[PDB]
């Protein structure tokens, strides 16, 4: 329960950073490698951006603790505050031996965002982002949450981009065991 | 169900 919310919150935070990096929402100069993970990770060093992402997700954490969260969407906007890109994380077993659970979610997402880096055109300059939280059917000081408008939700003709990983193309891997 | 977002926008840089 608690542990799942914690794993997901950590993952989601790093994920926000890697989206901002790969998509150049902010200048590459604010990003640095984190050797705290045994998977490659770029994260912002910009203290106020980091505080912002952290506050956001630590508001989301209590809802994850009780499975009230249907999805978390990281939305990339031009500064017309139109959604131009939507990273949807739907919220719906393995050993720690090579990768921690957090690192496994990171590896999977890194495989996806790397394809992303190749299929998607560059975004216009001056893009920003926000996070949308999608609760299921049925905190912090001066960090309130409002109801989203339907301007930063819907798109003129959204295109689902299947981010099919490298391996998926190259290799299919199957395990057969005895009796 | 919302959706909900932070009132305060992401910082600038």
């Amino acid at each position: 329960g608690q542990v799942v919310a914690d794993v997901l919150c950590e993952f989601l935070e790093v994920a926000v950073h890697l989206i901002l990096y790969v998509r150049e929402v902010y200048p590459v100069g604010i990003f640095q490698k984190r050797k705290k993970y045994n998977v490659p990770v770029q994260m912002s060093c910009h203290p106020e951006l980091n505080q912002y992402i952290q506050d956001t997700l630590h508001c989301v954490k209590p809802l994850l603790e009780k499975n009230d969260v249907e999805k978390v969407v990281v939305v990339i906007l031009d500064k017309e505050h139109r959604p131009v890109e939507k990273f949807v994380f739907e919220i719906t077993i393995s050993s720690d031996s090579l990768l921690s659970h957090v690192e496994q979610l990171l590896a999977a997402f890194i495989l996806k965002i790397s394809v992303c880096d190749a299929v998607l055109d560059h975004n216009p300059p001056g893009c920003t982002f926000t996070v949308l939280v999608h609760t299921r059917e049925a905190v912090i000081k001066d960090f309130p949450w409002i109801l989203a408008d339907e301007q930063d939700v819907h798109m003129h003709d959204p295109r689902l981009i299947p981010l099919k990983t490298m391996t998926s193309d190259i290799l299919k891997m199957q395990l057969y065991v005895e009796e | 169900s919302g959706p909900w977002k932070p009132a305060k926008p992401a910082p600038s840089v």
